């Protein structure tokens, strides 16, 4: 296929979580949630993440309960069997901006903004693809590209014409930690956040892997000693042949 | 394949002057690269023995030849597991690589193939 | 008489794992059998565990796998372990088949364990294909669609058989639920055949890397191969660890993290990596039915190795020409694997066909020719 | 202000100068070709995507590490 | 010498010790999948306000 | 074709004397350094061609094919691609 | 050192008891040691490092 049809492959950026022994930077995760909440959540759902998932990752229990309690969720019907709403609880999933696909497409000139809970796993490149895509809208499409109406040129997206417009501009977010909200900073943070959303076990997984590597390495070393020890009678065997 | 087949074909080649002139040197190089002599085997030690015919041929070996074969197999097995090669007297020299088994297997097979032929005879 | 010999049940165990007489010179390539048994055990344990959390209904399947990843304690590990071990199972099975072909394990008197082995290999393929569908991501659905449509090629009844497999007119809920049930079952059938091929082997005993009899020099299976098997168990677990803990998605297709969507067709529908060589063989033949036959024949042709190998010598340790031919055969099989995942474009179209011709000509032409010639060289060469 | 803006410009003028020129020349040709009439009724319309990709790929190789170092 | 035997049993014993520690870790982590999952533990401690409830 | 301990099905053995020492009496890693260097080099040298020849050939084949394929889907390769289809 | 063999190794009951007690100790200490190591190499990154702000 042409390179255009594949999309330009994103650079390998040095994410804090790259590295066998490296966790996510949780401060970046928290900043990235704030970017999700103030920019992406207008169009994109995060349906696989519950409020409880933020607790002890990006937010305290209290902050997350506050986020949940601001929203209304469908309760069990009342005693006359009429529908009711309740305030959110930590067990609730973060609610989407649109009630269904059709509503989502209608609001986005036919394109359906995907759920972002898995998007870091669901694209070649992961964090790097999300970072490259958000930051990779050129001012002007390369001369000769014909965009379909309601498409925007972005070389990282396969085919080049993406239904999502550029959305990160310097200072669309005001970070609560005083970090300068530059396009690149926000893209890095949100890309980190989405990577966490796709693989929330990441930090624990890598720590258990370290323990496993160490134990299994030692067992491998010892198994070699023990094999050699037990086999030495066979390896060391000597013969004398006297033809009868 | 049968040892009979291999032996007959080889004799056709050794007859033809042209053929032998080009095949004999190749086969000698092949055997050098084969490297079975480096484990102290004779060629015949390598022939597949888990066949009724070959079991019969091995039973027909003279006791001496049979005892020596068992030694070469044991010795080679030990070199294999040690990942060592034979050295010195354990290396099979070309003059020691005698076809000790071929006559016995050729006799066993001759009878087995005659038996097959005669099982299909038609009185005329 | 010792209990392990006296008691009939213990004696069966004893005969396989303890007093079993093995050649004293098995090399590390004889360790794949036990690794495959370890994979099979890991797959049973992780698989049965996933089954406790997975829901087979198409409305819930993908979400149940997300629930396993996110909510179930250590679900991430059990899921990744199961998914990665499926890859290791095929690495080990190819290694095991490679060992068997190189060392002539398929020759008499071991034709039966070899032939049962070819069926185990087919069951593994079916098992792994069905398991892949259960995720019900995009690759799950589209892979099921295209692979099950191959049966449409069967003349007269083909279409009817596909609708019968699907339980419907397309891949959907009925297909998913039946693949769950069969995917659960197939590993037990596979375990039975694995046991049968061992029982078949026990009459001849294991071959060895020299290809001579080992009747002259035997070693108890335990402790010698017990402790030798530990080394590869720990080496395997190290490789397992690096995938499962540090790169759990390296062997995966990202598209399988998008829920199945019958409308959107993914960019490139490719099978899992271990089925790719067979996929290349299928693409090589232009005819639909031809392609399917070739693909099946690429596996079933292994059954003729006992016949087409005309050598008087077992295995390749001492056969320089056969070793070169084997090297080319293996590398061609890997090239087929690579061509299984490229786009159907020049120049890979012609190349795929040439590799497919080389694949078949190994069994049908080259091995019979080379093995005949080497017979003659050994005889003339040692005169 | 966005650190990327300056880093990209620096990498274009410096280590990716050859690729910058190719993209520039390409755009000149294509724009001129679009200016000419009966362009819409041509078979082949040239783009600059290839050259753009070569440039971007180059810029990214010379920038990625520098950019993430200042965030 | 006893030193000589003891050393090889130290290697065997270390291997047994890491196998035991590894097995315990494997068993414990693996079986924990069957304890209540995160979503179940959430749909568990129900919180109720009391301001809404009138006397009697 | 194989028996069991005591009747394994070996041809009669006579006149081979086999000697070995206890695992506790041997150094399990005796001459490991020599083997790891010289023995491994010997075994690898003797097998090198059988790996290098097929690997190098099929890698070259793949390299040529992937480079041609890449070139056909450029601007420059438009004409050659049109003919190839 | 004969003494050590005689006490902990000679009887298999004692040897297996020793191995399991050692596994217990190893498991507890290794857990603690890795926890500390992990926290040092990932310093200022983890939730426990930023939690104090809230
Ligand atoms: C997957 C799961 C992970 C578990 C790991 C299991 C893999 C172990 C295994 O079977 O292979 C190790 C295996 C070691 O087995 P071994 O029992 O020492 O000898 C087996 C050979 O038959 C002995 O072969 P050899 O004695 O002729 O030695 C050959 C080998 C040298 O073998 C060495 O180990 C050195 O060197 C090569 O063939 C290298 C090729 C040259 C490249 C440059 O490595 C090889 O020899 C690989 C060669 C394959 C080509
Ligand atoms: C890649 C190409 C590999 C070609 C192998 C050629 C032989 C060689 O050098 O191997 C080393 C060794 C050579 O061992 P050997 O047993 O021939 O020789 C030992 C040493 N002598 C000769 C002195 C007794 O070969 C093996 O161990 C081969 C095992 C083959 C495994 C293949 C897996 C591929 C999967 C494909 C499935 C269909
Ligand atoms: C996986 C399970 C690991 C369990 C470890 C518990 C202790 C057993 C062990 O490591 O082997 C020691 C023991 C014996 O090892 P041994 O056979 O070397 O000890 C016998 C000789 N003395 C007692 C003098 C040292 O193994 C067993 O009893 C079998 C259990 C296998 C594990
Ligand atoms: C992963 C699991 C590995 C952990 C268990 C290994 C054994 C632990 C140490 C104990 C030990 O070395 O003692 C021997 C026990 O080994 C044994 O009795 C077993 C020996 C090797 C363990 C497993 C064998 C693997 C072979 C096939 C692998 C199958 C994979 C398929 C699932 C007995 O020593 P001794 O009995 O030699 O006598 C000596 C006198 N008592
Ligand atoms: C089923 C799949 C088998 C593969 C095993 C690999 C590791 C799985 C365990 C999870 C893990 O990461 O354990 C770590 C330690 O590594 C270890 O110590 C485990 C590595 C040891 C590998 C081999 C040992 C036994 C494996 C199978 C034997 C089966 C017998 C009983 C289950 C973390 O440690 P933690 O903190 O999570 O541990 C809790 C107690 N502190
Ligand atoms: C107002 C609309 C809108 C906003 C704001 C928005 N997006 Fe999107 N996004 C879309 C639409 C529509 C698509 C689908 C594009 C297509 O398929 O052509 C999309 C696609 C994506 C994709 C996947 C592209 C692919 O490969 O399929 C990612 C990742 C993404 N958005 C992330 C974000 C992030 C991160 C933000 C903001 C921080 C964001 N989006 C803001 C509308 C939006
Ligand atoms: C679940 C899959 C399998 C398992 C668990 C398994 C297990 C084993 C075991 C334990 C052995 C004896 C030890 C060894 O040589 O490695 C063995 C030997 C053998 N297996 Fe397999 N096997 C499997 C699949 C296959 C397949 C797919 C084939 C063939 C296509 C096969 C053919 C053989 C043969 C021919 C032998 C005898 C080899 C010899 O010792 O010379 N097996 N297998
Ligand atoms: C040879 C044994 C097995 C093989 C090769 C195998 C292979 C696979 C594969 C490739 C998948 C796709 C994994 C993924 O990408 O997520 C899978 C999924 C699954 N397998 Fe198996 N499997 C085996 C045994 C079993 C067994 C015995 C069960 C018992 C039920 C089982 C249950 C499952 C379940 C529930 C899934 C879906 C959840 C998931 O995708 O992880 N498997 N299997
Ligand atoms: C590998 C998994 C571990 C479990 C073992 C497999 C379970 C199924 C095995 C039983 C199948 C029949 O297996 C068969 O059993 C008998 C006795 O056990 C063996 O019989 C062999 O051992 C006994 C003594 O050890 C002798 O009486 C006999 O002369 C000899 O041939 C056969 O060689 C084996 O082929
Ligand atoms: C053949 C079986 C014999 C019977 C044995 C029964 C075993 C069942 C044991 C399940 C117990 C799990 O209970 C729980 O284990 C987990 C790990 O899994 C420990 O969890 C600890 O380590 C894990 C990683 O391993 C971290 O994710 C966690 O933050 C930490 O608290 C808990 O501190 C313990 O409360």
């Amino acid at each position: 296929m042409t390179a255009a049809e594949h999309g330009l492959h994103p650079a390998e950026y040095p994410w804090p979580q790259n590295g066998m022994l490296s966790t996510f930077d949780h401060a970046s995760l928290r900043r990235g949630y704030q970017v999700y909440k103030e920019v992406c959540a207008a169009c994109h759902s995060l349906d696989r993440i519950a409020w409880r998932n933020l607790v002890g990752v990006t937010h305290t229990t209290d902050e997350a309960k506050a986020f949940a309690e601001e929203l209304e969720y469908d309760d069990e019907p009342d005693d006359e069997g009429n529908p009711r709403k309740r305030p959110g609880k930590l067990a609730d999933y973060i609610p989407g901006p649109y009630p269904n696909e059709q509503a989502a497409r209608a609001a986005n000139q036919g394109a359906l903004p995907p759920d972002l809970s898995l998007i870091a796993k669901a694209r070649h490149g992961g964090a790097d693809y999300i970072f490259a895509l958000l930051t990779g809208y050129p001012d002007e499409p390369p001369a000769g590209v014909v965009l379909a109406p309601g498409m925007n040129y972005n070389p990282y997206f396969p085919g080049g014409g993406i239904g999502m417009a550029r959305t990160l501009f310097d200072g669309v977010v005001e970070y609560e930690d005083g970090t300068p909200a530059t396009t690149s900073q926000m893209a890095k943070d949100v890309a980190a956040f989405l990577t966490w959303a796709a693989e929330p076990e990441h930090d624990e997984r890598k720590k258990l892997g370290l323990k496993a590597i160490i134990v299994i390495s030692a067992m491998l070393g010892l198994s070699v000693y023990i094999k050699k020890f037990k086999w030495s009678p066979i390896k060391n065997r000597k013969f004398i042949y006297n033809p009868p | 394949a049968s040892i009979t087949s291999v032996v007959k074909t080889s004799e056709l080649i050794l007859k033809s002057p042209l053929l032998s002139k080009i095949v004999v040197p190749l086969a000698k190089t092949y055997v050098k690269f084969s490297g079975y002599r480096q484990l102290g085997f004779k060629m015949n030690d390598l022939i597949i023995e888990e066949t009724p015919n070959m079991q019969l041929a091995l039973r027909r070996l003279p006791p001496t030849e049979s005892y020596d074969r068992v030694y070469r197999l044991i010795r080679a097995t030990q070199f294999s597991l040690s990942h060592k090669l034979a050295t010195g007297n354990d290396i099979t020299k070309p003059e020691e690589d005698d076809h000790y088994l071929i006559p016995y297997i050729l006799d066993v097979e001759a009878e087995a193939f005659e038996k097959d032929a005669l099982d299909n005879l038609e009185v005329v | 008489m010792a209990l392990r010999k006296k008691n009939s049940l213990l004696n069966m165990a004893n005969s396989y794992v303890l007093d079993s007489p093995q050649p004293s010179n098995l090399n590390y390539f004889w360790n794949f059998g036990s690794l495959l048994a370890l994979c099979l055990v890991i797959q049973l344990a992780t698989g049965i565990t996933l089954a406790m959390h997975y829901t087979s209904h198409a409305s819930l399947a993908f979400d149940s796998v997300e629930h396993i990843m996110r909510d179930v304690n250590f679900g991430w590990f059990i899921r990744y372990a199961h998914a990665n071990t499926a890859s290791f199972f095929f690495i080990c099975i190819y290694a095991h088949m490679g060992r068997n072909i190189y060392y002539g394990s398929y020759k008499t008197p071991r034709v039966l364990p070899w032939s049962i082995g070819v069926i185990i290999f087919l069951l593994l393929i079916i098992t792994a294909f069905m398991g892949y569908v259960l995720v019900f991501g995009q690759m799950s659905l589209w892979g099921a669609t295209v692979i099950c449509n191959l049966v449409s090629a069967i003349p007269w009844l083909g279409e009817d058989i596909v609708h019968f497999l699907w339980g419907g007119f397309s891949v959907g809920n009925p297909t998913l639920q039946r693949f769950f049930a069969l995917h659960y079952l197939m590993p037990f059938v596979l375990a039975v055949f694995a046991l049968l091929h061992l029982i078949a082997l026990h009459t001849a005993g294991s071959s060895n890397p020299l290809g001579i009899t080992s009747n002259v020099d035997k070693l108890s299976m335990h402790p010698y191969y017990s402790f030798k098997d530990l080394i590869t168990v720990f080496a395997f677990l190290l490789m397992f660890t690096l995938f499962v803990f540090f790169s759990p998605d390296k062997l995966g297709h990202p598209d399988n993290y998008i829920p199945a969507n019958p409308m959107v067709t993914p960019a490139s529908i490719v099978p899992e990596w271990y089925l790719l060589p067979f996929y290349a063989i299928l693409r090589a033949i232009p005819d639909k039915l031809g392609g399917v036959i070739a693909m099946v024949a690429a596996i079933l042709i292994l059954l003729i190795l006992p016949i087409v190998d005309r050598s008087i010598i077992r295995g390749n340790a001492f056969k320089p020409i056969s070793k070169l031919l084997f090297g080319f055969f293996i590398c061609n099989f890997l090239l087929l694997g690579v061509l299984g995942q490229v786009h159907i474009e020049p120049p890979f179209i012609v190349l795929g066909q040439i590799c497919t011709i080389f694949y078949f000509s190994y069994f049908l032409i080259l091995l019979p020719m080379v093995s005949t010639i080497e017979n003659i060289f050994f005889y003339i060469g040692s005169l | 202000p966005d650190p990327a803006i300056a880093l990209h410009e620096a990498a274009a003028e410096g280590p990716c100068h050859d690729f910058k020129h190719h993209f520039d020349e390409c755009v000149e040709r294509v724009t001129k070709a679009q200016e000419a009439e009966d362009y819409d009724h041509a078979e082949y319309k040239e783009d600059c995507v290839e050259e753009f990709f070569h440039l971007q790929h180059c810029i990214n190789d010379n920038t990625a590490d520098k950019l993430f170092r200042v965030l | 010498t006893d030193a000589n035997r003891l050393f090889s049993y130290f290697m065997i014993g270390s291997f047994g010790m890491l196998s035991a520690a590894g097995a315990k870790a494997t068993v414990q982590d693996f079986l924990s999948n069957m304890s209540a999952s995160a979503d179940v533990l959430a749909m568990a401690k129900v919180e109720v306000k009391l301001g809404a409830i009138p006397l009697g | 074709y194989m028996g069991w301990w005591g009747h394994m099905g070996s041809p009669p053995q006579k006149g081979i004397a086999g000697y070995t020492i206890s695992p506790f009496a041997a150094r399990p890693f005796a001459g490991v350094v020599h083997a790891a260097i010289f023995n491994t080099f010997r075994r690898t040298k003797n097998q090198a061609l059988f790996v290098i020849l097929p690997v190098s050939f099929f890698y070259y084949v793949w390299t040529q094919a992937s480079e041609k394929n890449e070139w056909l889907y450029t601007k420059a390769g438009r004409h050659e691609l049109a003919k190839a289809l | 050192a004969t003494t050590f063999y005689n006490v902990f190794v000679k009887r298999n009951s004692a040897f297996v008891a020793t191995i399991l007690a050692s596994a217990f100790v190893f498991d507890m200490t290794f857990e603690t040691a890795i926890d500390n190591f992990w926290d040092r190499i990932n310093a200022g990154k983890q939730w426990k490092d930023i939690r104090h702000k809230y």
